[PDB]
């Protein structure tokens, strides 16, 4: 949900 | 009142045999000067020629190879090898049975998505990829597989372009090794050594781009229309099996990397192996994708995980034929989407001649699945692995050929099976065999003396 | 109009900590960073540290690390300074900071806060006239001497401030914790003594006037 | 109706350049109206590509225009113990341009920026800039509102929150009447997008050369936010003005973000606080609905309508088939504080990959009968794909579904003709507005005017 | 950290002319420099941002000029206003840190100062203390020296000095030194002297009084 990158 | 057989020469046996299939000849030297020994035998036994000394060839067909259709080598036609015997003008019919044994081709290609938030996912799609491999090899043993990988368009700002060691080594800052980011590279072409392609799957590891959506539909673009590259066999299945944990770039994404030309849907691979037009050319739009997929006869599945099922299964909408399948730890929702579709091929039985000679002429009676004789016709349709169908073939000789001993081939098409049809023309007599080369009888210089007659 | 508005003169004791503050006015706390800065007499301005009131994030002088503490509350739109451990060195005026258009310049400072660290105690004044010596010239000079009080300020004015002409009066000094000042006015000898002048000191802090006139000496 | 398509006026930049690719009207202080071009590819005075942008004054004959000069130098700056550093290499500047009383506003929204601190960095990004040019005094400016000089543990530490460093500002631009700049940053908070807004005077007036970081009081951005469907939606892609809630003391913005909520595509209209008046949401996944965005008042009622292009949309044909071929969606905006409703009308394309309402422009009163006109550019248009612009005539039921007109591309396949379009002034002063049409693919303008 | 040496640490100059104020660094800080003014009794306002920026609404007759590590303020005709402390700060580095100043002093003709000495009041006298004050006004230039000798030898300890600012209305200054003792050891002595040393004279300007001597 928080990190929107490549992860 | 009177027959072809008596009212046309006939000055020796084999003119008789030559005028027509129903005549006979009499070699009884007993029977009297009034009667004709050209006729038909039921006339000759009528006026009281000797049984033995008729004679009236049969036309027959023997079976020579006859190697039952497989169960589960390989035999798909039976019989193999038949001996035709014809007299003048005659026709004999022979059956052949067509079974369709040997597994239907299918093409299978892997996209794996290699990006960093796939590490996670790595087993899950060697597991899947594998078991497609092994699993589907058992389905069909003519299996052909093979993968590539994709993460984006290796361009700031998807790209990280700082510090310099950051592009070898993507995961620098985070103070671990992960590949160099790349958009599309075909790694393996379509090829049946599946331990080679298990070896290979298992190989690869995760590259890391910044920005979640990914290049995928520049893999599949250039996994549909690089022929040569990829491997797709002309008569084959062909299924695409595209896999991600995320979302997608679309067409109109590649401006935020300055990335305005349209995708022109040809092939940009070549002889590294990689897309070479992934910093050049926008992302395919849908209509483009479908376009190709349709125009390569290319049947697409994405393989994704839970998170973005409803999104493909979206997508999937507007690309018809797409199917949707969950990636995860367990293979099994993917590969009954494979089963599936392998469960809809149907072939067809299409018979054709092979070195027909000039003097023969053949018709053909299918019975097919329905279980009725259509006449005339020589090929079925609809079948599936295990089915047969059956054929009735009557060949006819023209006259009496010199040759004397001919062959052709019975061969479905897309078979390696066939029936070889070996043919010997009967146009003499058994009696000619003792014709006595000194007249006796004649004394006139005519010669010989052969079932009851001079020249 | 961007103005920093400081609070008060302080006033603390050795040991203690005191805690400044520096509202925004005319702007929002948050816009720039906010630096705080140290002015004495000797050894001049020294930069203490800086806040980003977005996100709280501070940078120190290492001599400083420990005994400041910067901190801002983007509610009130007020920066603050918290200084613990109270020296004799921490007696300096502190001013806030921040730039006008460069993210890192100093360019708007708020008016100073005085802060006084000192152990004593509340003392009036003192005050002494000061009369010539026993030949008179055509001017005359006299004094007025205020010794030992604490804190700071007095107020001193001659004659209730009618004579104003002709004063030098000194800037107070502190000698073992209290301060002494002094100051001189210069008038002709045809105005004194025939004239009465008067030193007068006022001490609010001790609640104190005092009225000094100055008498010639005698025999 | 009465564009003259015969007559045209051509202008021409260099190779390669993509001149065209945006362009604007440009009226100097004596009032004369000349034409802005961006030209994203132009190399600099080193032979690397950094964009730039050409003013060319109106001509019947066209040509060849002036490069307005701009400082393609790359800076560096030590300062706060840190190293701020610009990059101007493939910055593409000219990618979008605007006008607005006799300044010119060029942005470069693929700029890149770092700041170093010994061994870490912010990292190397595009957060775009914009160039500010005053052509009759020589005044230059800058704005360039995502740099920072925040480390990357920071925003790691952080969950990457307020993370400006892909902005791309400048990629859509606007500014109201008062003289507010308005730049559309798509890749702003990790592509979410955002807006940024500061008046041109305290953007001229905050500006040294040099200083690279450096505070514009005024400037308002928009806000982070932690919704999903906000995610890689490009917020900002496109961006446009106008009066929405009845009241003419405030500037509504419109905001295009194609790839809003999973790619289905939304416009907002928002107050200049950025709080949302209202949503309008894409009909067709990765039809790029908010692609364009334009605001005129169509039906002649005083009240501005919206315009919305989704050139990427598939069309519904025989046997369960699609075709892109693209679709604009026109909202009328009706009496009191009433909610925009479903569309009014859907034109839609019919040429097969055509990107039918790539561009949308206002323009004006073109036939002079009271209702205010359009221009929908489809780049891959018309029969032979060459590109077509398409005029469609406002009336009081909105705008007619056929076109009163039909221009195609004079230039070669690839050209892009119609990719920006501008209309609504009338250049070479006969009372009727006139229509200027970029084909960056063949490096060329083309000028269509008005007549009688 | 990065040392910043300004020159002069003061200057007496008059109202048109231009000056110029230096700030030398200990290292290059490329144009990372303020320049800052504190007019008496005020607080601070920024004159120079970046090296040469004015900040806004300064006059145009400040100008900042300099590269690497040498800078300078100029003040082109001052103006009464003028005449002030000035300041640099560098921020190429953290820490920021300041020049010792430069104060802007009003240059005027030498004046030798009046010297007055004052023996202890007969109220601090009763107190049991002793202050001897001395005043010396009005005199120019600045610099200033004063020795008290009681009975002919020098006396150092327990002297206090204070110093006023540049006179508003004649541009001198003024000292005023205190000597302080016990009443008991004033009272054993008779000859009280305060000796004021000032450029304007070779020989020191000597003030006296015996005690007890009316
Ligand atoms: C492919 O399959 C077809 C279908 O089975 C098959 O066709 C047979 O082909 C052979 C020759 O190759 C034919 O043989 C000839 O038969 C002639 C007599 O035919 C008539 O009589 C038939 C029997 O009728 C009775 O029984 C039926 C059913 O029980 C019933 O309906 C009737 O009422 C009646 O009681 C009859 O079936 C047949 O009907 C066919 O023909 C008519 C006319 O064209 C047509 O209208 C029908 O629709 C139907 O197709 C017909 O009424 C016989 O005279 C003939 O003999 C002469 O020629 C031979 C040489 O060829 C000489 O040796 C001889 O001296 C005579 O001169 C010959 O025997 C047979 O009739 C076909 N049967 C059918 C049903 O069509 C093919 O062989 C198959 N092909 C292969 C490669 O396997
Ligand atoms: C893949 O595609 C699917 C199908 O299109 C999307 O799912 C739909 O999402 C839309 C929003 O885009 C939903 O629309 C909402 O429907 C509500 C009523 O639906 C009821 O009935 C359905 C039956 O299918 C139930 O499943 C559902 O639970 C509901 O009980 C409305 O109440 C909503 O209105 C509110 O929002 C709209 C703005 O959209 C406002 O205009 C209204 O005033 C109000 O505030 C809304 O219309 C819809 O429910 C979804 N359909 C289905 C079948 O689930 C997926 O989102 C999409 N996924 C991805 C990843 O792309
Ligand atoms: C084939 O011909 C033979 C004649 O020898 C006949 O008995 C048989 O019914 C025929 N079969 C078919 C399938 O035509
Ligand atoms: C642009 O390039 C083409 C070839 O790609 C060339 O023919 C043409 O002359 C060039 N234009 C100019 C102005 O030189
Ligand atoms: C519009 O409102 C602003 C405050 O929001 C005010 O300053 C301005 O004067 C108003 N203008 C008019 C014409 O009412
Ligand atoms: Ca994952
Ligand atoms: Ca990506
Ligand atoms: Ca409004
Ligand atoms: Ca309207
Ligand atoms: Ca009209
Ligand atoms: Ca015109
Ligand atoms: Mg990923």
């Amino acid at each position: 949900a928080k990190q929107r990158g490549d992860v | 009142g009177p027959n072809i057989c008596t009212t046309r020469g006939v000055s020796s046996c084999q003119q008789c045999l030559a005028v027509s299939p129903m005549c006979a000849w009499c070699s009884d030297e007993a029977l009297p000067l009034g009667s004709p020994r050209c006729d038909l035998k039921e006339n000759l036994l009528k006026d009281n020629c000797a049984p033995e000394s008729i004679e009236f060839p049969v036309s027959e067909a023997r079976v020579l190879e006859d190697r039952p259709l497989s169960d589960k080598q390989v035999t798909q036609v039976s019989p193999q090898r038949i001996a035709l015997r014809l007299r003048p003008d005659d026709s004999k019919n022979f059956s052949i049975q067509v079974r369709q044994v040997e597994d239907y081709p299918v093409d299978i290609y892997y996209l794996m998505d290699l990006s960093y938030s796939m590490k996670d996912d790595l087993w899950s799609i060697q597991n899947l990829g594998t078991k497609l491999a092994t699993q589907m090899r058992k389905l069909t043993s003519n299996l052909r597989i093979g993968f590539g990988a994709f993460v984006d368009k290796p361009v700031s700002p998807y790209m990280y372009i700082s510090p310099p060691e950051a592009l070898e080594n993507p995961c620098y800052d985070m103070k671990t090794t992960c590949l160099p980011m790349f958009g599309y590279k075909h790694v393996l072409t379509l090829t049946d050594q599946v331990t080679r392609f298990n070896e290979e799957v298992k190989k690869q590891s995760v590259s890391r781009n910044r920005d979640a959506p990914e290049g995928g539909f520049d893999a599949i673009m250039q996994a549909t229309v690089c022929d040569e590259k990829i491997g797709w066999r002309n008569d084959a299945s062909h299924l695409l099996v595209f896999t991600t944990d995320a979302k997608t770039h679309i067409a109109l994404d590649g401006r935020l990397a300055g990335i305005v030309q349209p995708n022109d849907g040809q092939c940009h691979v070549g002889s590294d192996n990689h897309y070479s037009a992934s910093t050049t050319m926008d992302y395919p739009s849908l209509g483009l994708m479908t376009e190709k997929l349709s125009q390569k006869n290319i049947n697409l599945i994405f393989a994704v995980t839970e998170n973005v099922v409803n999104l493909y299964q979206n997508y999937s909408e507007l690309i018809p034929g797409t199917t949707v399948g969950v990636l995860s730890m367990d293979s099994s929702n993917v590969l009954q989407l494979i089963v599936d579709a392998y469960g809809k091929i149907r072939s067809k039985v299409e018979l054709e001649v092979r070195d027909l000679p000039e003097e023969l002429s053949l018709s053909f009676n299918a019975t097919c699945l329905n279980n009725e004789v259509i006449p005339g016709l020589k090929s079925c349709m609809g079948l599936k692995i295990g089915d047969t169908v059956s054929f009735s073939i009557e060949a006819k000789v023209r006259g009496c050929p010199q040759e004397k001993e001919k062959s052709f081939t019975i061969k479905p098409v897309g078979f390696k099976d066939s029936l070889i049809v070996q043919v010997t023309f009967d146009c003499d007599c058994a009696c000619q065999a003792q014709a006595e080369p000194n007249s006796h009888r004649c004394n006139n210089g005519n010669g010989t003396f052969e079932c009851g007659v001079c020249r | 109009e961007v103005q920093l508005q400081q609070s008060g003169a302080e006033l603390v004791k050795p040991g203690a900590s005191v805690k400044l503050s520096c509202t925004a006015s005319g702007f929002n706390i948050k816009d720039t960073y906010v630096h705080w800065v140290k002015q004495r007499p000797e050894q001049g301005l020294e930069w203490i540290g800086r806040i980003d009131p977005a996100n709280g994030y501070t940078k120190y002088d290492p001599k400083f690390q420990g005994k400041a503490t910067i901190t801002a509350d983007t509610s009130s739109n007020t920066a603050y300074l918290q200084l613990s451990s109270l020296t004799s060195e921490d007696t300096a005026v502190y001013y806030c900071v921040r730039p006008l258009y460069d993210y890192y310049a100093m360019d708007y400072w708020g008016q100073g806060t005085s802060v006084t660290v000192s152990s004593a105690k509340t003392t009036a004044p003192s005050v002494y006239p000061l009369a010539p010596v026993c030949t008179t010239g055509s001017s005359v000079t006299l004094g007025c001497l205020v010794k030992g009080y604490f804190p700071e300020p007095v107020t001193l004015t001659w004659n209730s401030g009618s004579l104003s002409s002709g004063v030098h009066t000194f800037p107070a000094v502190l000698q073992s914790d209290l301060y002494t000042l002094s100051s001189s006015v210069t008038v002709t000898s045809s105005t004194w003594p025939s004239q009465s002048i008067t030193c007068n000191v006022a001490h609010p802090a001790s609640s104190t006037k005092v009225d000094k006139k100055i008498e010639p000496r005698g025999p | 109706l009465n564009l003259d398509p015969v007559q045209l006026t051509f202008y021409a930049g260099p190779n390669g350049s993509q001149f065209g690719f945006s362009l604007d009207f440009h009226k100097d202080s004596h009032g004369r109206v000349a034409i802005v071009v961006g030209a994203p590819r132009t190399l600099g005075p080193s032979q690397e590509e950094t964009g730039g942008v050409f003013l060319c004054p109106w001509r019947a004959e066209g040509g060849q225009c002036p490069s307005l000069l701009f400082d393609l130098r790359d800076e560096t700056r030590n300062v706060g113990s840190q190293t701020l550093q610009t990059f101007k290499a493939r910055q593409g500047l000219g990618a979008s341009v605007v006008s607005w009383s006799d300044v010119i506003v060029a942005c470069a929204p693929w700029q890149h920026w770092n700041v170093l601190e010994k061994t870490e960095e912010a990292e190397k990004t595009p957060v775009g800039s914009c160039f500010l040019a005053q052509p009759e005094s020589g005044r230059r400016a800058e704005y360039s509102p995502c740099r920072g000089n925040t480390l990357s543990r920071i925003y790691v530490e952080n969950d990457f929150s307020w993370d400006k460093r892909y902005c791309e500002a400048g990629f859509s631009s606007v500014v109201t009447q008062a003289g507010e700049l308005v730049l559309g940053a798509p890749g702003g908070y990790y592509f979410l997008g955002l807006l940024a807004q500061a008046p041109v005077a305290d953007i001229f007036s905050s500006y040294r050369p040099g200083i690279l970081l450096w505070h514009v009081s005024s400037q308002s951005l928009s806000f982070d936010s932690s919704n999903p469907e906000y995610f890689d939606g490009y917020w900002g892609y496109s961006v446009a003005v106008g009066e929405f809630d009845g009241d003419l003391n405030t500037t509504e913005y419109v905001v295009g973000a194609p790839t809003w909520s999973w790619t289905l595509g939304a416009v907002e209209i928002l107050d200049s606080y950025y709080q949302r008046l209202h949503r309008l949401r894409g009909e067709q996944m990765a039809s790029y609905f908010g692609h364009s965005v334009a605001v005129t008042d169509v039906n002649g009622d005083g009240r501005h309508d919206l315009l919305v292009g989704a050139p990427l949309y598939m069309e519904s044909r025989a046997d369960r088939k699609l075709a892109e071929v693209g679709r604009v969606y026109l909202f009328l905006q009706p009496r009191g504080p009433h909610a925009l409703g479903a569309p009014s009308l859907l034109l839609t394309g019919t040429q097969l990959y055509g990107r039918f309402g790539s561009a949308i422009a206002p323009l004006g009163d073109l036939d002079r009968d009271g209702y205010n006109d359009i221009a929908v550019a489809a780049p891959y248009g018309g029969p032979s794909g060459r590109g077509q612009v398409l005029v469609f005539l406002g009336q009081s039921e909105g705008l007619r579904s056929r076109p009163s007109q039909v221009l195609d591309s004079p230039f070669p396949t690839g050209s892009a003709f119609g990719f920006s379009l501008r209309g609504a002034v009338d250049i070479d002063d006969n009372g009727y507005p006139d229509l200027i049409v970029g084909a960056y693919g063949a490096n060329q303008v083309a000028v269509y005017r008005a007549q009688p | 950290d990065i040392l910043m040496t300004q020159s002069p640490s003061s200057m007496s100059v008059s109202l048109g002319d231009t000056v110029s104020i230096t700030c030398h660094a200990s290292q290059g800080i490329s144009s990372n420099i303020g320049w800052l003014q504190q007019k008496p009794g005020k607080s601070f306002m920024g004159l120079i941002y970046y090296g040469t920026n004015l900040v806004d609404g300064v006059p145009s007759r400040f100008s900042g000029s300099g590269s690497g590590a040498d800078y300078s303020l100029t003040i082109s005709s001052l103006d009464s206003e003028d005449f002030a402390d000035y300041y640099c700060v560098q921020y190429a580095q953290l820490p920021y840190t300041f020049g010792g100043g430069t104060k802007l002093e009003i240059k005027r003709a030498d004046a030798a100062p009046t010297v007055s000495i004052f023996p202890p009041s007969s109220e601090q006298l009763t107190s049991g203390g002793a202050s001897v004050v001395c005043f010396l006004n009005n005199f120019y230039p600045k610099d200033i020296n004063v020795k008290w000798k009681i009975d002919g030898s020098e006396r150092q300890n327990g002297v206090l000095n204070s110093w006023t600012d540049q006179d508003s209305k004649d541009s001198t200054y003024s000292m005023s030194s205190t000597l302080t003792l016990t009443k008991d050891e004033y009272e054993r002595h008779n000859s009280y002297t305060c000796e004021a040393t000032h450029k304007t004279s070779t020989s020191p300007i000597v003030k006296s009084f015996n005690r007890n001597e009316c």
